[PDB]
């Protein structure tokens, strides 16, 4: 039983190691959404202003 | 923009060249004064 709460510490890590993938993949898309709204605002000002 | 792009559209297509013909009709009655251009009611 030790060696199986070892083992499933190890698992439950891994799925909260896989939130890393999950911390890389919302920063791009946060960085697509605020990049994209700065590039937005910019021309919105360069011609409609 | 839409608005932007189309009341400077109307500003410039409509309105300002209305307002160059009307400055045409300026000089026209102004030509029309330039064209147009004693006391015996005592006696």
């Amino acid at each position: 039983d030790i060696q199986m709460w070892k083992v499933s510490l190890q698992k439950e890590q891994a799925r909260y190691n896989q939130l890393q993938e999950q911390r890389d993949t919302m920063v791009t898309k946060l960085h697509s959404q605020i990049r994209q709204l700065q590039h937005d605002r910019e021309e919105f000002y360069n011609q409609s202003q | 923009e839409l608005q932007t792009k189309l009341e400077d559209c109307r500003n410039m297509i409509a309105e300002l060249r209305i307002e160059l013909k009307k400055a045409n009709n300026k000089v026209c009655h102004t030509e029309l004064l330039l064209s147009q251009v004693e006391s015996v009611q005592q006696q």
